[PDB]
């Protein structure tokens, strides 16, 4: 019927003055654009078909051509920024927003999907979709007493499109648009479906990726306990965005961080800091570094939850990017912690893995480590035991590495290293 | 970020 038409034939059918001929040509275009190996998006665009598709979105009496043109345009809009731009340039945004009210769920859903691709291009099209008024009819689709009565695929598409309206920076989404979306997001964050949860978490992770007032908007909605619960999920597609959101939240104020600690997040980090997925380990350690940058009572809760040995472990053996995050966690800890907290750190075995990382070809981690060593030496001086620490550092090979760094081509490196040798090894 | 319907 409509499989493997030529673009020439699609054009001839869409140019006929016969709505049913147009419908069949539009379906043929949809099937072309729905094949996976290199759909001819640019050939369709060049044939001038986008404005016809867009005008078909308004044909209320031929709902199949609304559906077929919506799908065709969705797949064009899923392409490069230039292809998405051709869809927007054809007037598609207000036509899709009008389609959100279609009595045919499959057509409404297709408009949701299209708007998600357009908004997902970037900040400017995201904000243009918002200016045309997409948010109110999108949210109205979710204004039911129990989300479980909506079709699963429909709900997943709505969640994904809403997460694209929360996404991207420079600029972040408008504050009022965020406030309007957030209660529906909180509700989706409690829905039982794994993909709805994953995409809800992604949305929250976008919204918390920014200055403290943005984080506060999210935290004051009370979602942190639910984020921590999802941090413990078995599905990696959920843990990844949930951990990202928690990490973002702990880049804020110590009071925001404290919400994360009070919700029980620290009890999941034994698993996270040993997780077989390298990126989970890395982002868990990043999160820990922004918790050891906090107050001494927060550092103390890291101690009480037994996480210091887990930081020793990721410093000892992990992917290098994780090890560097662990170096940051350690210097933050040593810079902010009490003397007894730093003593405890050393008794957990931090010194040797810290020293072994002075062999690394990355001058930034070397600076971080040297700074940590100075902080620890300062605790030792406050205890009159700089010498025992000097011995400990030498007996594990650390001094060789430090003086090797005296002749390092980076400046603050050899300055800090030299300083250390003058002050502590003579 | 973007996804086609297949």
């Amino acid at each position: 019927g409509t499989v493997n038409w030529s673009v020439e034939d699609i054009v001839k059918g869409i140019n006929s003055n016969n709505l049913e001929s147009q419908l069949q040509a539009t379906q043929a275009a949809r099937k072309l654009l729905s094949r996976e190996k290199q759909p001819p998006i640019d050939n369709i665009i060049r044939a001038g078909l986008i404005p016809k598709f867009v005008s078909f979105l308004g044909k209320t009496d031929c709902s199949p051509i609304q559906f077929e043109s919506a799908w065709a345009l969705t797949n064009i809009a899923s392409g490069t920024s230039e292809q998405t731009k051709a869809v927007v340039d054809g007037g598609a945004i207000p036509a899709f927003i009008s389609l959100l009210a279609s009595p045919h769920a499959h057509i409404s859903e297709q408009a949701v999907w299209a708007l998600g691709n357009i908004a997902g291009d970037g900040s400017a099209f995201r904000d243009l979709v918002i200016k045309h008024g997409a948010i109110d009819p999108l949210l109205a689709l979710l204004a039911v007493p129990d989300l479980s009565t909506l079709a699963c695929g429909y709900l997943r598409n709505l969640t994904w499109t809403l997460s694209n309206l929360c996404r991207n920076k420079n600029p972040a989404p408008p504050l009022d648009a965020v406030e309007q979306i957030l209660p529906t997001l909180v509700r989706l964050l409690h829905h039982n479906d794994p993909e709805v949860l994953a995409d809800s978490c992604w949305a929250i992770s976008y919204l918390t990726d920014g200055p403290n007032e943005r984080i506060e908007m999210v935290v004051k909605k009370g979602v942190v306990p639910q984020l921590v619960k999802l941090l413990g999920a078995t599905e990696l597609p959920i843990v990844t965005p949930a951990l990202r959101a928690i990490g973002n939240i702990v880049t804020g104020t110590d009071e925001q961080t404290q919400k994360v600690i009070d919700a029980g997040a620290l009890a999941v980090f034994p698993s996270l800091l040993t997780n077989p997925k390298t990126n989970i380990q890395k982002e868990a350690t990043w999160t820990m570094s922004n918790i050891t940058a906090g107050r001494q009572d927060q550092i103390q809760q890291v101690v009480n939850h037994g996480l210091v040995p887990f930081l020793v472990g990721v410093l000892s053996k992990a992917d290098f990017k994780t090890q560097k995050e662990a170096a940051w966690a350690i210097t933050n800890y040593t810079s902010g912690g009490t003397v007894e907290q730093i003593v405890y750190l050393v008794h957990c075995g931090i010194i040797e893995p810290l020293m072994n990382l002075l062999s690394a070809k990355d001058t930034k981690i070397i600076q971080v480590i040297l700074d940590a060593i100075s902080n620890i030496f300062q605790a030792a001086e406050k205890l009159g035991e700089t010498e025992k620490l000097s011995i400990m550092i030498e007996e594990c090979g650390g001094l060789d590495k430090i003086e090797a760094l005296q002749r390092h081509e980076n400046e603050s490196v050899y300055k800090a290293s030299l300083n250390l040798i003058e002050k502590y090894f003579s | 970020r973007k996804r086609p319907r297949v």
